[PDB]
């Protein structure tokens, strides 16, 4: 969780999520394994942003719509790292993940398993 | 009630005529009605002390040690002396005898020791008259009181045909009944006596009886609980107007309104959640019932230890404790105090400390095992510990006991009989299942757990055992059939709470569905809106990473239980995550204008100090402590906590001797915390005297800003006074014996902390400057050698390390440290102060560009990168390392020096040397003088 919570963070804070980054930073300062010492550093960035700028989203990230899981989710697109919005697209033959059918034109060979693209 | 007038005039009397009985005695008497039991003692033994002989002032000291003290030694002793006067003063008077065992029995917190005593006093009272049916009744008591059941029997039965008009018999009777299960003939012979109960006046004794014998049918829980209520509000019209007198103790019976109290806590929660539960009314009966017995006889120290449970039980686990520690600083040997501390300790994850009480309770107590609460405890500990065969083994010796199991005739079980709560019984039985789950024993746990299903039928807490039949279902796998019975708890059942969290909690788990997860929570807040299901959805929305959704639930809470300071504070702690700043600050307000709890002061204080308000923090603080000084106990350390804090943030403000006379206010509130704890919290005493250390450390702290070294050497002195072997109290002394030039003492403090821990890098860096101040270089480099082969990435030891081998002439020793980093983390290279480690050698090497570089990229970090800019400095300011306008060789370098090539570069680099300055920020007036000397230097 350290690795992906930390880049969530990263690119909330970059991006001005800073509520979203409120949340990697409560996931981060969670984890059983972190001392006391570590916990208060991301305490200590994390108040740095949020009287710097808020604890909130200033612009707002929406894929938590299909994160909570009920409504089921969009295939998420191996060339983009986002849900496919697409009735219907290609798919690779060898790992059968989709890929937004303009996107999957920029390649060659599968961007998850590096198959050729059929 | 001008009670210092009053004792003004009182002395003048003693002064008077200090021979004049009637004064004391009188005096002894308003005492006990006043509740003061040292000054009550003081007039019984001043009265001894004149007339030892007084029956009135033994009888005060025997209730002394049974109704303050519990000291079980000197209540029996008192008794045995009283009894001896008894024998000198009409030894025929089996009514005084009488008198004094319904006094003591009824107050005697079912002691054996006193209750031997006691009982001998009786039987020679029956021996003076065997035709009295109502001794013979209170030996049927003091046999109940003993366990001795068998012999209540026969000397109630011995009643009843002493006189078949003795109801105070057939009640005693009926309760040896109820006890052995005889449940028909109880239920037949308290209908009797309910007919006849208008000839006699209503009694709380027989409607107990009908509440105890509809428990044991298992009747409605607000059934069982209204007739308590009608037990209680019956019993206390009885006592209305009446003095404090020592019949009073005889009228209220502390005995009975305990077991009253033990099974309102079978209906009570089994564990510390803070107020605002739909439960709590049958705590606060409790609070209301134990506090008359409090007004009366806390010496009966099982009333006090029910206060530290139901202090405990409604989340007041520092109230629970002070109490606690009260009773064992009564009676050091009191057992149950022991056995709520083992319970306090749970709670606390201390296990060990959870283990060492229960076995002072066993050691105190070997009666102990005879009580199902005592082996559900234990199994609890080993449990935690993973003594699971052994766990199995304290939960079969608890299943043992009588009570325990629906049972007939001919039972397997043969010990002294106890009244089991069903809540102990259900969860001895749960965690026996919990424990044969946790040992693979699935069989074994399913058919306990199908037991535990026939055992508890019809009752309230059979929705617990469905939940244990989920829990068990979850661990056997189906995950449909916990689910399916968890569904099956719907909005007008019990627990329907912690059925719809386990649901979430499956959907969370098994399904990764959050909106199940939401769902579940929002039927919680539909059907079953309170304030600690409110609480407990905030902290729900909290694990979902959804904190306005937590804030609405934290907000659902405080509004209906503003008095919980815990709600406060996690309500506080979601606030600040989302920016609302002014509604933390002000609920903490709120919190601390309404008196809550110690923390409360530091959540304000450190928030103020984080958003960099230390001004607010200060005034807060300095409102905070505006009273007059309070002298409990709990306020003296409060207060005491709030002022240390206060010098905290005077520390920032720069207000240094306002720090030390705030910290020395703190260590005459200290002292008065140490000389109560002392005497009443023994337990508290490393703790407190760390407390005093600190404050004593921040005293020395305050004087070395202050220049005044000797003073920092004191108050680090008294400082170790009070504790001898703090890592930091240790390194503090140490680097104030080097600072004021006692390398010897620096070194005993030194060798001390590395003897108390061998791993402190401070401890062993400043032995080996010593050693090298002492020219012991080969042992300087040696112990810091030692210390990278425990700790291979340490930039402090290694650059340390470095200027010993500079100064030794010996820098090829070097590269060895940096292979040892980058073989232990390949990453060591990135590090800031791996590079400033590698910089300041290529400035010794010869290579000022190269260190430069290495410098260059530590530059930015807040100690490697600050000392890499300083080097950076020296070498921008000095490339060639010369004396700055020496004649032997500044005349020289001419066909250099006078080219404009080296004229420009040379000068680009000193007056950018003022721009490495421009990013050396200071942090202290030493660092602003370096800075500006350096600037000049440029």
């Amino acid at each position: 969780p350290v690795e992906i919570y930390s880049l969530l963070a990263l690119c909330a804070c970059a991006s001005r999520a800073f509520g979203t980054c409120s949340k990697a930073f409560i996931k981060l300062k969670s984890l059983e394994t972190l001392s006391s010492e570590q916990k208060q550093q991301y305490e200590d960035l994390a108040l740095e942003i949020f009287t710097k700028h808020t604890s909130k989203d200033n612009r707002k990230p929406e894929l938590d719509s299909l994160m909570e899981g009920g409504e089921g989710k969009l295939p998420t697109c191996v060339a983009t790292g986002s849900p496919i919005t697409e009735y219907q697209f290609w798919m690779c033959s060898v790992c059968k993940h989709g890929v937004l059918a303009q996107e999957i034109s920029h390649y060659s060979f599968c961007p998850l398993c590096h198959s050729p693209v059929g | 009630q001008n009670y210092s007038g009053a004792l003004e005039t009182v002395n003048q009397i003693i002064v008077n005529f200090p021979s004049f009985l009637p004064a004391f005695v009188k005096k002894m008497k308003l005492q006990l009605a006043l509740q003061d039991w040292d000054q009550t003692v003081e007039t019984a033994q001043r009265l001894l002390l004149q007339d030892s002989q007084n029956v009135e002032a033994l009888r005060m000291q025997a209730l002394y040690y049974v109704c303050r003290e519990g000291d079980i030694e000197k209540a029996s002793t008192k008794l045995e002396n009283l009894g001896n006067t008894l024998d000198a003063m009409e030894p025929q008077n089996a009514q005084l005898f009488y008198n004094i065992t319904l006094a003591f029995s009824r107050t005697c917190g079912r002691s054996q020791l006193i209750l031997q005593k006691i009982q001998t006093l009786l039987e020679r009272a029956f021996s003076l008259n065997p035709q009295q049916s109502e001794f013979a009744t209170e030996l049927g008591y003091q046999m109940i009181l003993q366990g001795r059941v068998k012999e209540a029997l026969k000397w109630y039965k011995t009643a009843m045909t002493l006189d078949e008009t003795s109801v105070s018999a057939l009640v005693g009777f009926i309760q040896c009944q109820l006890i052995e299960g005889q449940l028909q003939d109880a239920d037949q012979q308290l209908e009797f006596l309910n007919e006849i109960q208008q000839s006699i006046g209503k009694s709380a004794e027989l409607i107990y009886l009908h509440a105890v014998l509809a428990m044991k049918k298992n009747k409605r829980q607000e059934e069982v609980i209204n007739l308590l209520n009608d037990v209680l509000d019956t019993h206390f019209s009885q006592l209305e107007g009446l003095p404090l007198g020592i019949q009073y103790f005889e009228k209220l019976n502390p005995d009975f309104l305990l077991e009253i109290v033990m099974e309102y806590l079978s209906f009570c929660p089994m564990q510390p959640a803070s107020p605002g539960q739909p439960l709590c009314p049958l705590l606060r009966r409790c609070i209301s019932v134990l506090e008359t017995v409090v007004r009366t006889v806390p010496g009966l120290l099982q009333t006090v230890f029910l206060i530290a449970k139901v202090k405990y039980l409604s989340g007041d686990i520092e109230a629970a404790f002070n109490n606690l520690q009260h009773c064992l600083e009564h009676n050091p040997s009191y057992a149950d105090a022991h056995l709520l501390l083992a319970q306090v300790y749970l709670s606390q994850e201390k296990v060990k400390l959870c283990s060492q009480s229960l076995e002072l309770c066993l050691s105190y107590d070997f009666k102990v095992r005879d009580y199902p609460l005592y082996h559900l405890i234990k199994a609890q500990s080993q449990k935690k510990m993973g003594e699971i065969a052994d766990a199995i083994k304290t939960l079969h010796m608890a299943m043992s006991l009588p009570g325990m199991k629906r049972i007939g005739a001919s039972t397997k079980s043969k010990d002294r009989k106890t009244e089991v709560d069903t809540s102990h019984r259900l969860s001895i039985f749960l965690e026996l299942i919990d424990v044969h789950r946790l040992n693979g024993e699935q069989h074994e746990a399913t058919k306990v757990l199908q037991d535990a299903i026939h055992e508890f039928s019809g009752t309230s807490e059979e929705v617990r055992v469905t939940i244990a039949n989920a829990d068990l279902a979850l661990a056997q796998g189906d995950i449909e059939r916990a689910l399916s019975i968890l569904q099956n708890v719907t909005a007008e059942q019990p627990y329907f709470i912690e059925a719809r969290e386990k649901m979430a909690d499956i959907y969370l788990k098994h399904r990764k569905d959050k909106m199940l997860y939401i769902t579940c929570f929002r039927e919680i807040a539909e059907r079953m809106a309170n304030p600690r299901s409110f609480l407990l959805l905030g902290d729900a929305y909290m694990n979902i990473l959804e904190p306005e959704e937590a804030i609405v639930a934290y907000e659902q809470a405080l509004n209906q239980n503003p008095k919980d300071g815990t709600l406060a504070s996690k309500m506080g702690k979601a606030l600040i995550k989302t920016h609302n700043y002014s509604m933390a600050i002000t609920y903490y307000e709120a919190a601390l204008k309404t008196g809550q709890k110690n923390y409360l002061c530091y959540d304000l204080a450190e928030l103020l100090l984080k958003l960099k308000w230390y001004d607010k923090a200060e005034k807060v603080l300095q409102h905070a402590l505006a009273h007059e000084p309070v002298n409990e106990l709990s306020a003296l350390m409060e207060d005491g906590r709030c002022q240390v804090l206060l010098a905290k943030v005077y520390s920032k403000m720069e207000k240094l001797g306002d720090a030390i006379t705030a910290l020395q206010q703190a260590r005459e509130l200290q002292a008065r915390v140490l000389k109560r704890v002392q005497m009443e919290q023994p337990d508290a005493v490393p703790a407190q005297k760390h407390l005093a250390a600190e404050i004593c450390a921040e005293i020395a702290k305050h004087s070395v800003a202050q220049r005044d070294y000797e003073k920092a050497i004191k108050f680090y002195r008294e400082a170790l006074v009070h504790c001898e072997t703090d890592n930091k109290i240790m390194l503090e002394l140490a680097r104030l014996y080097l600072a004021q030039d006692d390398p010897d003492s620096c070194l005993r403090q030194c060798a001390l902390l590395l003897q108390s821990d061998q791993d402190n890098e401070a401890a062993t860096m400043m032995m080996a400057d010593l050693m090298f101040r002492k020219q012991d270089y080969e042992q300087a480099v040696f112990h810091l050698q030692q210390l990278l082969e425990r700790k291979p990435d340490n930039y402090m030891t290694l650059s340390r390390l470095i200027d010993l081998l500079r100064r030794c002439g010996k820098l090829e020793d070097v590269p060895r440290f940096f292979s040892m980093a980058e073989k232990r983390n390949s990453r060591a290279k990135l590090e800031p102060g791996f590079q400033y480690c590698k910089g300041l050698y290529l400035w010794y090497t010869g290579e000022p560009n190269d260190a430069l570089r290495h410098f260059n990229k530590a530059r930015k970090d807040r100690d490697w990168g600050q000392n890499a800019l300083y080097n950076m400095i020296e070498i921008c300011l000095n490339p060639d390392n010369e004396t700055v306008g020496g004649e032997v060789f500044e005349n020289l370098d001419g066909d250099l020096g006078n080219s404009t090539e080296k004229q420009e570069s040379v000068q680009l680099a000193v007056r950018t040397a003022e721009k490495l300055l421009k990013e050396l920020k200071p942090q202290t007036v030493q660092g602003h003088v370096q800075l500006r000397i350096m600037e000049n230097y440029c």
